[PDB]
DNA sequence: GCTTTTTTTTTTCACAATCCCGGTGCCGAGGCCGCTCAATTGGTCGTAGACAGCTCTAGCACCGCTTAAACGCACGTACGGATTCCGTACGTGCGTTTAAGCGGTGCTAGAGCTGTCTACGACCAATTGAGCGGCCTCGGCACCGGGATTGTGAAAAAAAAAAGCTGCA
DNA sequence: GCTTTTTTTTTTCACAATCCCGGTGCCGAGGCCGCTCAATTGGTCGTAGACAGCTCTAGCACCGCTTAAACGCACGTACGGAATCCGTACGTGCGTTTAAGCGGTGCTAGAGCTGTCTACGACCAATTGAGCGGCCTCGGCACCGGGATTGTGAAAAAAAAAAGCTGCA
C-alpha cells in the first residue's frame, strides 16, 4: 500500500488551503524576536506593544504574499513553474523597490 | 542574535503558497529573507522615529501604522 | 451591504475581516479604491494561475 | 557590392542617439490634436495653454519611455531580445497600473 | 468650433520606435505599436480627465499647465519644470 | 554642485535640465528622494542592457 | 496488412477534504447605565468671495512654402519557438527533535493623566528694504560646414574545431 | 593517427557615421533700476505645552507543561536548461509621398484683475443629550467528532497509434 502523491500535487492542495485561510503564516515569537533584533539597531532598550508587533506581522506577511504573486507571474513569463531569485528581483525592479 | 533564520523554510513556503506559487528554488528562502529584512528595516526605522519624536521608549501600534502609511503600505484594523 | 452578504453565504451572523476582504476584492470599484491598502486578517482571493493546474481529466 | 549594416547594428546606434538627447520624440501637432480629441470626451469647447499641451507631452513621453524600460526587462526575463505586448502587460500588471 | 478627427494614429510607428529606443529596446514585435497607442491613450485620458476636473472646478474654459501638473502629481507622476 | 559639474563636463557654462537629470539620476540618494519625479527636458541616462550588445571580441 | 512496441486513452481503486448531523463550552458582541464633554442654540462682528465690469494676454485660425519625416516595398538575417534530450534540484513522506504556544504568576517601567505657571507665538500698527516687473546687451550656445577618428563588415588568408574515414585489434 | 571539410579566429582594407573644431549670428541670461508690498520692529495679551506628581496599565521575565511544527534524511519524478532545427518576422535601405514645422498675419474668447456689497462662517457665552468608558449575559461560534460524501489522484489496465517488417501488384 505505498501511496504517494506525484510532485506538485500537495503543493496545489496547499495553495488552495492557505489562500482560503487568514491566519498568519510566520511563527509569532521568531517574528517578534526579529523585530526586536532589528529595532535595537535604531534605538536601544525599546519596548513594543504586542499589537504593534502584530501590525508589523500582518504587514510583512501581506507584503510577502503579494510579492510572491508578482514573482510567480514573472516565473510564468519565462515559461517556468518554479519561482527563482531573479523573478523576485524583477518583481522588485519593476515595482521600484530597488534599482 | 541571528533571528532572521527564525523565518523558516516552512513559513516562507506557506506565504508563497498563498501567493499561488507552486514550485520554489532552494535559493529563494535566503532571497526572501533579505527582502523581508529590508522591508522591516524601512518600516521599523520610520516607526521608531515616530516613537523618539513623541519622547517614548515603547513602540505603539500607531507608530507602525503611521510608518506603514508613509511607506504606501497603509494598514487597516490597528487604529487608522 | 456586501460583507454582510459574504457572511450570510458563510452561514455567519458576524461580519469579520475576511467577509470585508472578500466584499472589497471581488468588486472592481472598491478594489480600486482600496488598491494600496492591507486588510489585517483579510487573506487573499483564491486564485491559481491556470498553467500551474494539471491537464484536466 | 553595396554596404548594409547587420540587423541590430543601427538599432543600437538609435539607442545611443536617443538616450543621449532630450528632445521630444512624438511629433508636436499630432500630439496636440490627440490631446484635444481626448479633451472633448470630458468637456466640449476647451482651450489649452501651449505649456499645458507641452507639459502633457513631457509627461507622456516619460511614462512611455519608462514602460519600455520595464518592458525590455520583461523580454530579457523571458530570454528574448524582442519586446512584445505580453511584455508590456506584465510591466503594467506588476506596476499596479491595471489588474 | 470643430469636433476633432481620429488622431491616435498620429502616434506613428517611427515615434513609438524612437521612444522604445530611448528606453534601451533593441528589437520590437510588430504588435507593439498598436498596443502602445492603447496604453498611451489610456494614460492621456486619465491625466486629462483629472486636469479638466481642476479646470472645471476653477470655472475656467482653458486648461492650464498647472491643471496638468496638479493632475499629474495626483496620478503619482510628479512633473518638474512647469510650475508649482 | 552636481548639476554644475555635469555642465562643466559637457563644456557648457549654463546648467540645463539634462545636467540636473544627470546629477540626480547618477547620485544614489538624490535619486531616491526624487524617485517619482519627472524632470522635463531631462532625458535618461545612457544605458543599453548587456545582452543587447554583440559579442565583444 | 501484421507484428511489435510505444503512446494515449480508459477504467477502477484510494484518500484527504467536506459536510451534516449531533453535542459542548467560553468569551466577546451587544446592550445597559450613569455620567460629561462636545454639539447645539443665538446673537455679534468682520471679511471671503459672488458678482459686475474692464483690460489685454494669449489662444485659435488661416495660409503656402520647404524639406524633414513618414510610408511602403524589396530583401534576407538572426530571431523566436518548437522539439528533443539529460542531470539533478526539487517535492513527498517517513521518523526524531525542537521550541512555540499556552496558561499563569510576579515585578515594575513607563504610558498617560492632572493640574500649574509662564515663555512664546498670534495679532497689530507702523516702518521700510528686499524682491518684484520692466528693461536693455552681449556672450554663451545653437547651427553649420569641413576635416579627423572611430567602428562596422565584407572578403580573403591561418589556425582549429568536429566529423567521418582508417585501421587495430 | 589521418584527412578532409566546415568552422573560428585573425588580417587586409573600404565606408559610413560620428565626433570635433572654428566661424557666424541670435536671443535669453544677467543685472541694473525704480517702485511696491511684504517682511521687520516693537508693542501687548492669551494659552499651548513644559514640567512635576501620581495611578495603574500593560509590558516584561520566567516556569513547565503538551503538542504541533520544524528538521533532516531517503528516494525519484518532473522540471529547467542546454542543443538542435526551421521558417519568417522584423531590421535595413531605397524611392515616393505627405504634412509638420516654419513665421506671419488677423480676430478675439476668456484669463485675470478691481471695486462694491452682504451672506455667511468664526467666534463668543449658555444649554444639554448623544456618545463615551465600564461592566454584565448569553448566544454565536469554535471545537470536536464521526461517519457519509465527493473531488481529486494515482496506479494499473485497456485501447490506438508508431515503428519496423513484408510481400505484393
Ligand atoms: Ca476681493
Ligand atoms: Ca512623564
Ligand atoms: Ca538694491
Ligand atoms: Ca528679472
Ligand atoms: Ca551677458
Ligand atoms: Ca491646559
Ligand atoms: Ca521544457
Ligand atoms: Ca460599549
Ligand atoms: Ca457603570
Ligand atoms: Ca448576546
Ligand atoms: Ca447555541
Ligand atoms: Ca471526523
Ligand atoms: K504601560
Amino acid at each position: 500500500k505505498p501511496h504517494r502523491y506525484r510532485p506538485g500535487t500537495v503543493a496545489l492542495r496547499e495553495i488552495r488551503r492557505y489562500q482560503k485561510s487568514t491566519e498568519l503564516l510566520i511563527r509569532k515569537l521568531p517574528f517578534q524576536r526579529l523585530v526586536r533584533e532589528i529595532a535595537q539597531d535604531f534605538k536601544t532598550d525599546l519596548r513594543f506593544q504586542s499589537s504593534a508587533v502584530m501590525a508589523l506581522q500582518e504587514a510583512c506577511e501581506a507584503y510577502l504574499v503579494g510579492l510572491f504573486e508578482d514573482t510567480n507571474l514573472c516565473a510564468i513569463h519565462a515559461k517556468r513553474v518554479t519561482i527563482m531569485p531573479k523573478d523576485i528581483q524583477l518583481a522588485r525592479r519593476i515595482r521600484g523597490e530597488r534599482a | 542574535r541571528d533571528n532572521i533564520q527564525g523565518i523558516t523554510k516552512p513559513a516562507i513556503r506557506r506565504l508563497a503558497r498563498r501567493g499561488g506559487v507552486k514550485r520554489i528554488s532552494g535559493l529563494i528562502y535566503e532571497e526572501t529573507r533579505g527582502v523581508l529584512k529590508v522591508f522591516l528595516e524601512n518600516v521599523i526605522r520610520d516607526a521608531v522615529t515616530y516613537t523618539e519624536h513623541a519622547k517614548r521608549k515603547t513602540v505603539t501600534a500607531m507608530d507602525v501604522v503611521y510608518a506603514l502609511k508613509r511607506q504606501g503600505r497603509t494598514l487597516y484594523g490597528f487604529g487608522g | 451591504e456586501l460583507a454582510g452578504n459574504a457572511a450570510r453565504d458563510n452561514k455567519k451572523t458576524r461580519i469579520i475581516p475576511r467577509h470585508l476582504q472578500l466584499a472589497i476584492r471581488n468588486d472592481e470599484e472598491l478594489n480600486k479604491l482600496l488598491g494600496r491598502v492591507t486588510i489585517a486578517q483579510g487573506g487573499v482571493l483564491p486564485n491559481i494561475q491556470a498553467v500551474l493546474l494539471p491537464k484536466k481529466t
